[PDB]
């Protein structure tokens, strides 16, 4: 479930733009924990606007 | 404390600002004080001083 942590937390200690491909889990829209993590698919609190 | 009861609120886009936010209108909403909230300002982006100074 939560497999690219340890990518996010690395690369954001020196604020290296990271971009996610499959994962949409909502924790990662945090931008206080991840601080530099872009993803390319919408996550799983979007089918509420549905 | 020192009786300030007539306040604002301006917060710009950084992260953890809708926390602050919700948190503050309901200590407001259940309090006997009678705070006296006038405007809650969210700031866009860096300041332009064209829609922000409105």
């Amino acid at each position: 479930h939560f497999t690219p942590t340890p990518v996010s937390y690395t690369a954001g200690f020196y604020r290296i733009p990271v971009l996610g491909l499959t994962t949409r889990m909502s924790i990662y829209s945090d931008k206080s924990i991840h601080l530099s993590f872009l993803r390319t698919v919408p996550p799983y609190s979007h089918q509420s606007s549905v | 404390d020192y009786d300030w009861h007539v306040f604002s609120l301006v917060t710009t886009i950084f992260p953890g600002y809708r926390d602050f936010i919700s948190f503050i209108k309901t200590t407001v909403d259940n309090s006997f004080v009678g705070w006296d909230m006038q405007n809650v300002i969210t700031l866009d982006t860096s300041f332009e001083d064209a829609k922000t100074q409105v």
